[PDB]
């Protein structure tokens, strides 16, 4: 019978597909570790992949994946416990130390190219000629933490030139200097920008920028970590 | 008080962005449309510009005479009058030829030869349109994917319109051009072939469907969630795993022991997708062809 | 076992109820409170399931159906044995589900991500309750829902719908499948474009977020973009699912004829009702 031939061999079919996915979707993360960094006894049914490799544009080099794993940074956790699967506490100020949500990952030390070399993402001063094309412009808002005290004022907006989008605003502290604050983690209101993710005394913490015209991935998660890890972990000094 | 990413709060222009260049015949490309801030809240303000060639005016042009084709037969349907075309608009029905006529071409106009001319261009203006979606993806260096993909979909219209049709031996088994009247040949389909729930097809190209719309739910509002790490810039993210991949990975980790890459997600998606059309084709083709009745297929668990 | 970049997010914190006390894994799974209680709903509501398959006396996946009250119950319990049991199922359903999203807020706030995932999953949910408690109640009785079995709730999907002829006349139906039809196709778009951009023709560089951009304007003359794209799949997957719910919740309740007859209203307007020729006249 035709379609009975024809749905088991679907079903087979789907079982081949299955392990293709899981596998494919295998090339980052394993082999799993214990909790001390050593490759863990019980992988799973499922093998690694044979590996596969990405040519990266403007000579940034390959990526080859699965390959070896590491962190490559300090990570300031200590146990809890005497068997697997408790948490693990910071050892020092988390925010500081980027670990939990406050967490990055060692990325390439310099910024994402478009596609004709140029840094995807620049003040917008620097930007030819992109410009606010509507909603309430936030630059020259003062920028208020969860505390509701003023950290400082926005000076400029960091735009992704081909995607056309905001995607930081710089803002000037009361020491002068500039951070950068991911755009997606801001109220934009109409007499202040709202930042619910950090007290105005931890602005100054966030990750400072090496050039004042570009940002690298890795600082680009610096700084987003660092925000993010807020939430959690500047909820004492928020409020109501 | 948080903000949540679904529309953005500011939008910022440039210089309109005339695209890659690579291997693509600039020749061709429009320029650029006006910009929509409306769009711009969601997504992109820029449209255009696009890129016609000789494929395209095709595609393009053998799509309207589709389209007129059956507008034409509508207006006749409504003796000409607008006041009637308007109401009773989505009654009208361009209708295959009756079963007498079998495959032949000889039917007159008004009784099958107009649904002919119609399915003609039409023919003509998907694959034209097929054959667009690699050209264009070849003239740029990418992948075939989104031509792979499209494929599937050809696959069921081809099945429903062309293969099933030649299979059963007449025109007669198509479907119709007409918003009510191609619903009525959907639930006399399944009517008429023992009720479709007893198609296995049918039920695993309901389950990829679904499928679908819990992977992208899943998946869209994962990206969402970690686009303030810059989840959204997938391909950097694929070449250089950051906090948003790996918090995106380790969300659904916990959540339901196992997770993907940055790249493998948008496989499954490829995949969860393109079988909706893929099964259901299959369900369809074996309709009248080799089962008559899904019911007592069904009864032979086989 | 770990994930090799996992150890640093495994911190505490984040828990919306029972501070530290259920603040651990098990294997790759997150526990928390909420976990807690989905095990218990769903270990409650698998026990239930096979005691009421001893009852109906069969063990075959493909046969266990677990029914609703029949109607003459209305809104009333009923014996374990005559629709109880699916009542205290559909509890424990209803407990499993939320609670699993109560679980997804807590895993969010460890890892410091936005609460996207779990708001869309509770659309999911109000779907599930619009079938077996809010439309049943607005109807009287929980015999309108859905029994608990495989080819069961489909036997309720024909039946349900053939009681207004073809449902495809249910014009809230017509988007919802609108939606599910636009979100595969976006599905299919979207998987394949990055897929494209990711792995090109053998040898080339890894294209970028601007070919991918060019790509879609050059074959239809527009590109919504990188975020876009993953706001219009969140959204038609949900406006999906809100319509499916719309389109039910008014069935049976303010709508209740055959749902062709509803679009008489369009054609019985004053300025074109008695025109003859067409279809209507
Ligand atoms: C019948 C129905 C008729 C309808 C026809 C419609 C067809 C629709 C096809 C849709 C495909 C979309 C997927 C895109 C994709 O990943 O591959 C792109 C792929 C090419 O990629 P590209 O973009 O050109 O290259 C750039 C990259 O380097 C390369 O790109 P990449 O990195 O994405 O490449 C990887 C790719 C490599 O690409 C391929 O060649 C894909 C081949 C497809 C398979 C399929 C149809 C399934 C129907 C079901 C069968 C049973 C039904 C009854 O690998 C796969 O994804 C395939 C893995 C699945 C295999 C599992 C099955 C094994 C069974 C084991 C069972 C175990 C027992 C358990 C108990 O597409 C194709 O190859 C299709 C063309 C085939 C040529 C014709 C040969 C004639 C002889
Ligand atoms: C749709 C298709 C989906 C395809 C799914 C493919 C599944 C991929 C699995 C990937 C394997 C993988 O690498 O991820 C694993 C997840 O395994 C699970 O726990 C269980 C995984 C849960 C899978 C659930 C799916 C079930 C199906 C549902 C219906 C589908 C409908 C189709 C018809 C991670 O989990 C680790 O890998 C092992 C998996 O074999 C093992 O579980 C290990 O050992 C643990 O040591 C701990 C410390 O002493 C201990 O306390 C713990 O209890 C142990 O389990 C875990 O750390
Ligand atoms: C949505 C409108 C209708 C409905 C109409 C249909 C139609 C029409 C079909 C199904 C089909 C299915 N339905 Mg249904 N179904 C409904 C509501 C449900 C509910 C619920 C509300 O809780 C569940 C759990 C299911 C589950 C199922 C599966 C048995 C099957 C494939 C689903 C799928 O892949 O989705 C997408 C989701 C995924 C891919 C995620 C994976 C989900 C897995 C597969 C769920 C397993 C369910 C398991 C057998 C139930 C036992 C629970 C135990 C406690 C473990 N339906 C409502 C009443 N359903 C198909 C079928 O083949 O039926 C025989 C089919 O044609
Ligand atoms: C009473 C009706 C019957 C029924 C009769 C049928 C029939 C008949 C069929 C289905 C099919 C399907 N059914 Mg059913 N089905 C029923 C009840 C259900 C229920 C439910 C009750 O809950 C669900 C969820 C479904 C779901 C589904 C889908 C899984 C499947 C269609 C997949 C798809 O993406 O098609 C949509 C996608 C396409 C049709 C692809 C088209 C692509 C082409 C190339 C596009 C050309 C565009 C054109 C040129 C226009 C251009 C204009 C632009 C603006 C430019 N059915 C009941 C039992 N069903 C189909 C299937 O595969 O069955 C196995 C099918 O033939
Ligand atoms: C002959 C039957 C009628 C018809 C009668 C009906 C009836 C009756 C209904 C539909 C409904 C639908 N119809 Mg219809 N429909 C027909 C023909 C079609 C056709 C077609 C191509 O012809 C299509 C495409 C559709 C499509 C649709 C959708 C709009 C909708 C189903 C999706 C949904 O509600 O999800 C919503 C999703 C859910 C309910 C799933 C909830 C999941 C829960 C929250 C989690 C479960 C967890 C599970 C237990 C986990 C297991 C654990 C393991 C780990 C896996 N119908 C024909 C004409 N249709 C349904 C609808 O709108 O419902 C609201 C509905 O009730
Ligand atoms: C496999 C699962 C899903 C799927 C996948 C899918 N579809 C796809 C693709 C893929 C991967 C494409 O690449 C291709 C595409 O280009 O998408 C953008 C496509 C496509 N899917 C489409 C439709 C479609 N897909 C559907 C479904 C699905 N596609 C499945 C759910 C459906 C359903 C659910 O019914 C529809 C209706 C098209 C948007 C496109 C195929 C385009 C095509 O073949 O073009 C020919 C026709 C014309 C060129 C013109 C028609 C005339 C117009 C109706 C009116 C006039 C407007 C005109 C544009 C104005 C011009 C005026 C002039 C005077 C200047
Ligand atoms: C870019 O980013 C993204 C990722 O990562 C980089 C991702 O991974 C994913 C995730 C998506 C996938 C991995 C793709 C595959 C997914 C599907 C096809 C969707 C369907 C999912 C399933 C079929 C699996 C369902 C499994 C469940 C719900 C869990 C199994 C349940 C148990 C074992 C239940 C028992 C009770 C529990 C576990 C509570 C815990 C408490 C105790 C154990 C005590 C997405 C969306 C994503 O966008
Ligand atoms: C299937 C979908 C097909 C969409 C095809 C749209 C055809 C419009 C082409 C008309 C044209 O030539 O315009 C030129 C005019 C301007 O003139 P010009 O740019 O052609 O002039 C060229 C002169 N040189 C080369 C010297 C610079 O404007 C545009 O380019 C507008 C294009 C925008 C079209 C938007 C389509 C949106 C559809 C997307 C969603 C739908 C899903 C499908
Ligand atoms: C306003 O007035 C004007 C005149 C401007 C225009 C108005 C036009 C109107 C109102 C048009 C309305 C069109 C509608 C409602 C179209 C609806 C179409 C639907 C719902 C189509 C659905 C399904 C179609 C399918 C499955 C078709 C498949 C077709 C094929 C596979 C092509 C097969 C080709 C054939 C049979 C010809 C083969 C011939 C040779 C020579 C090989
Ligand atoms: C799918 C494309 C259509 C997009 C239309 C959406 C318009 C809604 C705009 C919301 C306004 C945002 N706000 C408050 C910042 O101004
Ligand atoms: C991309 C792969 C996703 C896998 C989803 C598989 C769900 C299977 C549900 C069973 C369908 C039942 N039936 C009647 C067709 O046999
Ligand atoms: C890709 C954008 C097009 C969306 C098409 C969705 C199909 C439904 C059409 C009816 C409009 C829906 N709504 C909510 C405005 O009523
Ligand atoms: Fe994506
Ligand atoms: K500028
Ligand atoms: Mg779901």
């Amino acid at each position: 019978d035709l379609a009975s031939l024809a749905i088991y061999s679907f079903w087979i079919f789907l079982a081949g597909l299955i392990y293709y996915l899981q596998t494919e979707n295998m090339r980052e993360g394993y082999p799993l570790e214990n909790e001390d960094g050593t490759p863990a006894a019980n992988q799973g049914p499922f093998p690694l992949p044979k590996p596969k490799t990405f040519i990266l544009p403007h000579g940034r080099g390959t990526l080859t994946v699965p390959g070896p794993e590491s962190e490559d940074r300090p990570i300031a956790l200590a146990r809890t416990a005497v068997s697997e699967g408790f948490p693990h506490a910071p050892t020092g100020d988390p925010m500081k130390d980027g670990v939990g949500p406050a967490s990055w990952v060692a990325r390439r030390d310099l910024p994402e190219l478009d596609g004709h070399g140029h840094n995807k993402i620049k003040p917008m001063k620097a930007a030819a000629g992109f410009h606010v094309s509507a909603g309430k412009n936030p630059i020259g808002l003062p920028v208020r933490g969860c505390d509701l005290e003023i950290a400082g004022k926005v000076v400029d907006i960091w735009v992704d030139i081909p995607e056309q989008m905001a995607r930081f605003l710089e803002v000037e502290l009361k020491d002068g200097s500039t951070r950068l604050l991911p755009m997606q983690m801001v109220k934009v209101q109409s007499n202040r920008v709202h930042v619910n993710a950090l007290s105005s005394d931890l602005f100054a913490g966030i990750p400072t920028i090496k050039s004042p015209t570009e940002v690298t991935l890795l600082e680009e998660d610096k700084i987003c970590g660092y925000v993010a890890g807020g939430l959690m972990y500047a909820a004492p000094k928020r409020k109501s | 008080a948080e903000y949540q990413n679904i529309f953005s709060q500011v939008q910022v222009r440039g210089p309109a962005d005339l695209g890659m260049t690579e291997d693509v015949n600039l020749a061709n490309r429009s320029g650029v449309g006006p910009f929509s801030t409306l769009l711009g809240w969601f997504g992109n303000a820029q449209l255009g510009p696009i890129y016609l060639g000789s494929l395209g005016v095709l595609s393009l042009f053998s799509g309207l005479m589709w389209f007129f084709t059956i507008g034409i037969w509508f207006w006749y349907q409504a003796g000409w009058n607008p006041a009637v075309f308007l109401r009773d608009l989505f009654f009208f029905s361009l209708e295959p030829p009756a079963p007498e006529y079998g495959l032949s071409f000889a039917a007159p106009l008004k009784e099958g030869g107009l649904w002919l001319i119609a399915s003609f261009f039409m023919f003509v203006a998907v694959w034209s349109w097929w054959g667009r979606t690699y050209l264009r993806a070849q003239a740029l260096g990418m992948g075939k994917h989104t031509a792979w993909a499209f494929l599937s979909a050809i696959w069921l219209w081809m099945v429903l319109g062309f293969i099933r049709p030649i299979l059963m031996g007449s025109w007669s088994e198509a479907v119709p051009y007409g918003i009510f009247s191609h619903l009525d040949w959907t639930n006399n389909f399944s009517l008429v072939h023992g009720n479709l729930f007893y198609n296995p097809f049918h039920g695993l190209s309901i389950a990829f469907l679904y499928g679908s719309a819990n992977l992208f739910a899943m998946h869209g509002a994962t990206i969402l969630a970690v686009s303030r790490f810059g989840g959204e810039r997938e391909l950097e993210q694929i070449a250089d795993r950051g906090t948003a991949a790996e918090r995106a990975a380790l969300f659904w980790r916990w959540t339901m022991g196992f997770n993907a890459t940055m790249e493998g997600i948008h496989r499954w998606a490829i995949w969860m997708a393109v079988l909706v059309t893929l099964t259901g084709g299959i369900g369809i083709l074996l309709s009248g062809t080799v089962v008559d009745n899904w019911y007592v297929w069904g009864q032979n668990h086989g | 076992a770990l994930l090799s970049f996992e150890r640093k997010y495994r911190v505490p914190g984040g828990t919306l109820v029972g501070g530290n006390l259920f603040d651990f894994w098990v294997g790759p799974f997150y526990v928390g409170f909420f976990g807690v209680a989905t095990f218990f709903f769903a270990a409650l509501g698998i026990i239930l399931i096979a005691w009421s398959a001893v009852l109906q006396g069969t063990w075959n996946p493909q046969l266990i159906s677990v029914y609703p009250p029949a109607l003459e119950y209305g809104l009333g319990g009923a014996p374990l044995a005559k629709g109880g049991l699916w009542q205290i199922i559909t509890i424990c359903a209803t407990g499993a589900f939320v609670s699993w999203a109560l679980r997804e807020v807590e895993i969010c706030r460890k890892l410091g991500i936005g609460y996207h995932i779990p708001f869309a999953f509770a659309f999911a949910i109000l779907a599930y309750l619009t079938l077996v408690l809010f439309r049943p109640v607005m109807m009287g009785a929980w015999g309108y829902a859905f029994p608990y079995g495989i080819w069961t709730h489909l036997d309720w999907v024909s039946n349900t719908g053939y009681t207004y002829g073809n449902f495809h006349y249910n014009p809230a139906h017509m988007i919802a499948i609108s939606f599910f039809f636009t979100n595969a196709l976006a599905l299919a778009l979207h998987g394949a474009l990055v897929l494209s951009a990711a792995n090109p023709e053998k040898g080339k560089e890894m294209r970028t977020p601007d070919h991918e951009d060019t790509f879609f304007r050059d074959l239809v003359g527009y590109s919504i973009g990188t975020l876009g794209i993953h706001r219009l799949g969140l959204l038609l997957s949900l406006s999906a699912v809100f319509f499916s719910a719309l389109c039910m919740i008014i069935t049976g309740t303010i709508w209740f004829d055959q749902w062709v007859d509803w679009w008489q209203w369009w054609v019985k307007l004053p300025w074109w009702a008695n025109i003859p020729g067409g279809i209507n006249g």
